[PDB]
């Protein structure tokens, strides 16, 4: 069934699975046309298909060539996606494919459904978690590799960096979703944490900061306090 | 007209016959029901006055033998069977009439209301979905699951209507997903009434069955398959004309049909509304949602 804060551990165990996340695959500019009516213009997008216990981002980019002289973009947005990840899993070999796929936003449930009914033992779930994987497109390597895409593309990333030789699957995504969810609520803030001491570098083959252990500590808390801070700001409390 | 007499009533009932019903009291002579109309299948059914569970009866047509009602003490229950003495059957049936120990099936003249909820019902079509080939006549209770049922348990016992199911492949081309999902004219037109069912009268016999084996005897499997083959053709974009025009005139009836108090139970508030104000058909059942709108407005 759903996924929950009363199964979270079941993230972590050795039974492969995948979070679906559709939130950037149909991205639009809202627009006023000569005439004075609106308009919108579609712009790349991506699903965001993760392992959470080994960080293995598939990142599949959406051209918007694939919605010229289309109907109904939100709509097939999702049936797109299903489309994708179904792909994706009969690409895998039998030993790498998911034993679960949970979807971000319930809407995908049928049309995930749908495409895998090939996979009758692959459960799709639902989460009652509210989780911040639309702030995906605020890592700049992401949204850089999404926006330069002239056609449709996969592009394999480790969302965790080397996080995993120090520190287990838990506190990895435990750690992710702060990072996300602080991008989510004041993107800039979040950045000028991330940068602001200009001898942390981003290596070449990683999304975040080199940080040792101590600095993350520092960083982890920073984040923490702006999620608040936002809160208040936004709730005059 | 034909009859079906009884040996007697040892057990206070109610029983029905078709759309009718009366009661009858523990030992009172009472000997069956006479001018049955010929040229439709009948159901003939019972509830105890003792045990109100367990609703049951038997669908026949009277032109494939002469049946009659017997209670059996030892099972508990009304049981219909075939007489295959002719002369025995008609005597004993003239010297019941003789008597006037037998209910006469009360059509009122300008009342079509049978035939229209009956219209592609066939008797041979009801004994493939309920299996029991040595009789000519077959069993129906409350309780009996149908196969789609058992799948999600004695297979003898079961309603074998014909198994519907919008998230399977038989409903999907693989390469139409989002197509054939949105729009079930593929697993309509194509699977279901070319392949399975042949023609669309056979459709709606079964379609028919399964409402009057909901209303009569309250059971469940048979409302989940008269729901989701009113679905099938209402989200299908491309329904032949005649289809469209039938069903509303078998809906029609059917609501109209329906005692008032049962439809809380008998009447699904999603394929409905679905059906009525979103669906590609959405416009084309006029008699049906104005039967409803006025008898059924709270549901919607
Ligand atoms: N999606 C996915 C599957 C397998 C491995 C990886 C992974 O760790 N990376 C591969 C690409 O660059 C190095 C890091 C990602």
């Amino acid at each position: 069934g759903a996924m929950n804060s009363s199964n979270y551990a079941e993230l972590f165990n050795n039974d492969i699975k995948l979070f679906v996340d559709d939130t950037n695959v149909y991205r639009v500019t809202v627009h006023k046309t000569f005439e004075g009516n609106v308009a919108t213009k579609a712009i790349n997008g991506c699903i965001f298909t993760l392992n959470p216990k080994t960080g293995h981002l598939f990142l599949k980019i959406i051209h918007t060539s694939v919605w010229a002289g289309q109907k109904r973009l939100s709509q097939l947005a999702k049936w797109k996606t299903a489309e994708e990840v179904s792909a994706l899993v009969r690409s895998l070999p039998k030993e790498e494919q998911p034993k679960q796929i949970i979807v971000t936003r319930k809407a995908m449930l049928d049309p995930l459904e749908v495409h895998m009914l090939d996979f009758p033992n692959i459960a799709i779930r639902p989460t009652e978690l509210r989780l911040p994987f639309s702030a995906a497109m605020s890592i700049d390597k992401l949204s850089d590799v999404v926006m330069k895409a002239t056609e449709p593309q996969m592009v394999l990333f480790n969302i965790y960096d080397d996080w995993l030789d120090r520190i287990s699957s838990y506190t990895a995504f435990s750690r992710l979703t702060l990072l996300l969810r602080a991008l989510k609520t004041n993107e800039e803030s979040a950045k000028m944490i991330l940068l602001s001491d200009p001898t942390i570098t981003i290596k070449s083959y990683h999304l975040w900061p080199s940080f040792t252990d101590e600095q993350w500590i520092t960083i982890e808390s920073q984040m923490r306090d702006l999620i608040l801070t936002e809160y208040g700001r936004k709730y005059n409390v | 007209m034909n009859t079906v007499p009884f040996t007697s009533a040892p057990i206070e009932v109610t029983i029905g016959i078709d759309q009718y019903s009366f009661n009858v009291k523990e030992n009172q002579p009472f000997h069956g029901i006479k001018d049955i109309p010929i040229g439709h299948v009948h159901v003939i059914h019972f509830q105890h006055a003792d045990n109100s569970s367990m609703r049951y009866g038997y669908w026949f047509d009277c032109r494939m033998g002469n049946f009659y009602i017997q209670y059996d003490p030892k099972d508990g229950l009304y049981k219909m069977m075939e007489e295959r003495d002719g002369a025995k059957f008609e005597n004993i049936v003239h010297n019941f009439k003789e008597r006037q120990m037998m209910v006469s099936y009360p059509k009122i003249d300008e009342d079509d209301t049978w035939y229209n909820l009956t219209e592609f019902v066939q008797m041979d079509k009801i004994r493939k979905i309920v299996r029991k080939d040595e009789n000519q006549f077959s069993y129906v209770d409350s309780s009996m699951t149908t196969v789609q049922e058992n799948e999600l348990s004695d297979p003898a016992h079961s309603l074998n209507y014909t198994v519907i199911n919008f998230k399977s492949r038989e409903a999907i081309r693989p390469g139409h997903e989002m197509e054939d999902f949105l729009d079930k004219s593929y697993y309509l037109n194509t699977v279901m009434l070319q392949g399975i069912f042949k023609n669309s009268s056979n459709y709606f016999g079964e379609l028919q069955f399964a409402f009057l084996n909901a209303m009569f005897f309250g059971n469940y499997g048979s409302s989940l398959q008269w729901h989701a083959m009113i679905e099938l053709i209402c989200s299908s974009a491309t329904v032949p004309k005649h289809m469209l025009d039938k069903l509303d005139e078998i809906l029609y009836y059917q609501i109209k049909t329906l005692p008032e108090q049962y439809s809380d139970i008998l009447l699904n508030e999603r394929v409905w509304n679905i059906c009525l104000y979103s669906s590609f058909q959405k416009n084309s059942l006029h008699n049906t949602e104005k039967i409803m709108e006025n008898k059924y407005p709270e549901l919607l």
